């Protein structure tokens, strides 16, 4: 799975937030029956949030109900819509808001068998399905130009006309843009095949590895920075995370992992098994961030494999033990290769470190169906070719 | 209208639960002595 | 053959080589004792009536009590066809597994189907050091 | 029960329709005449 037990409370309380504060747009309805249906939907919600919040309260129902009502955990508009109506509706819905959640609180609960976390699930499932567009970003612009520089072509597409263009960016579908009406949209690109980007004052502009190109402007630089900064991220999450796009909004963080090589939280086996596929000789060492603390990197040494970690305060680098300190990583670990290291019995001298190589598979990467098919094909052992008949040839001068 | 109409809502039934990773197990050693040549 | 469309046999005359003399019988689609047969440039269609059993060309007063029987009986002689005049010589069968409107695609047949190589060779390599030579 | 529940059957909506094959189109030559050698 993706992300871990830490994680999910805090983005269920993000959706619960989300979804209270009615800063995510609600899915407007197609009729008046699925009309009815959102807002039984949206009070089933409701009940499936107190339930979360009793059984995390550790007290059934009645120990506690002066608490209780449902406004506050529905969307404000629906709040006032449903205050503009008449009182019996209002009993009615109260009474069956109470019958479906004494009937969830005590029944479902022995005939599902459920959890806290079991509820978790669905209630980010269902808050997904039902609003619109949900987890997406949307720009709108003035002006949007494509083009191509196909052979002899140099392709100017678009026109220069009045006309406002939107631009929508998700993991799960790439780049897309379309036409505002007074329409499905059409694929660009997706991040792994984008080759770099290049900012000017206001003006966004992306290529792509065919050679080619489309460049927008927005009102404002800092805009432009937060969208660069989504692709980067995006590339990074699915292409390549020792890498970024744009030196303007470069984190400092990885600038200095390249500049000294240094791996991130990548599992034991990994490098275990990347020291195996080098030599596995006397004097290597692999150096990635603790998957558990923030201040310590260890390295991997290698037939034995010794691990060593390191302490890194306020910029300050030392080696745990030792009293002495270092201003630099790169002044640290110099430092100590002029010297013999005892190991119990086995003494040993690094000799050369390991670096990172291109979209090198590990447990960072998120594997997706879309990017599956960009996995590059097995041939360790294929040749294939077409003959050409001699017959369909004419031979010339040298 | 809605007084003739009862129906539970559709979102109250599940199956095939769900799974996240609990956690990483923590483990390390630490045995260096150094010396010069 | 049987109710096949008129486009696929017309088809099967251009792939053996369209020569005057050969011919193609396949049932009528409409009509259930009616056998037509296309023969071939000039593609002429001619149809023969089957009834009890008994078989004889239209528009002629005899009659055969075979198909082979009638078919032969026409070997022997010349055709006239407004201007042009010819003489069949050879008939057309069946091929397996041939493709027709008679076939019904369905996603598991898919599968089956045969794959396109003909113009590719694939093969693997065997290291010289992998291998140990031995006695003729 | 029933009495409190009612909604239109779900066979009941229409979308993208159908359509079968028509017919084959009746055509068919006759001009034989025939002569020995």
């Amino acid at each position: 799975p993706l992300l871990d037990a830490s994680s999910l409370e805090y983005l269920f309380a993000q959706g619960q937030y989300d979804l209270i504060k009615c800063l995510a747009p609600i899915r407007d309805p197609k009729t008046e029956q699925d009309g009815h249906d959102i807002e039984n939907e949206c009070l089933g919600m409701a009940v499936l949030a107190i339930s979360h919040y009793a059984m995390m309260k550790k007290m059934q129902l009645p120990e506690l109900p002066k608490d209780i009502s449902y406004k506050r955990y529905i969307p404000e508009t629906l709040n006032k819509s449903i205050r503009q109506r008449n009182l019996l509706t209002r009993m009615r819905i109260n009474n069956v808001f109470k019958d479906f959640l004494k009937e969830f609180n005590n029944k479902t609960i022995c005939d599902s068998s459920v959890s806290t976390h079991d509820l978790k699930v669905k209630y980010l499932a269902t808050l997904e399905t039902l609003t619109k567009h949900y987890g997406a970003e949307i720009f709108e612009t003035s002006m949007l130009l494509i083009s191509s520089e196909n052979e002899l072509s140099r392709c100017h597409s678009n026109d220069s006309g009045n006309v406002l263009y939107e631009v929508m960016v998700t993991g799960n579908l790439g780049i897309q843009w379309r036409q505002k009406p007074n329409e499905e949209w059409n694929n660009f690109s997706y991040f792994p095949e984008i080759t770099h980007i290049v900012i000017k004052e206001s003006v966004v502009s992306i290529n792509k590895q065919d050679n080619k190109n489309m460049e927008l402007k927005l009102s404002s630089r800092e805009e432009a920075l937060s969208f660069v900064s989504l692709v980067d991220g995006y590339f990074r999450l699915t292409a390549d995370a020792h890498h970024y796009l744009c030196t303007d909004v470069a984190p400092p963080l990885i600038v200095h992992n390249i500049q000294n090589g240094c791996h991130g939280p990548i599992c034991t086996e990994y490098a275990i098994n990347k020291l195996r596929q080098e030599g596995s000789e006397e004097g290597m060492y692999v150096l990635r961030w603790s998957c558990t603390d923030f201040d310590n990197i260890l390295m991997t040494v290698t037939k034995q494999f010794k691990n060593f970690q390191i302490e890194v305060q306020k910029g300050r680098y030392s080696l745990h033990g030792s009293m002495d300190h270092f201003p630099s990583l790169r002044d640290l670990m110099n430092h100590l290769k002029k010297q013999i290291l005892r190991t119990d019995n086995i003494s040993f001298v690094l000799k050369r470190c390991c670096q990172p190589k291109p979209r090198e598979i590990s447990n960072l990467l998120v594997a997706t169906k879309k990017a599956q098919e960009w996995q590059p094909v097995y041939s360790m052992s294929q040749l294939s070719f077409d003959r050409i008949l001699k017959k369909d040839i004419i031979q010339g001068e040298h | 209208p809605w007084f003739q109409g009862v129906k539970t809502p559709r979102a109250l039934d599940f199956s095939e639960y769900r799974y996240p990773v609990a956690t990483f197990q923590p483990s390390g050693p630490e045995f260096s002595d150094d010396l010069i040549l």
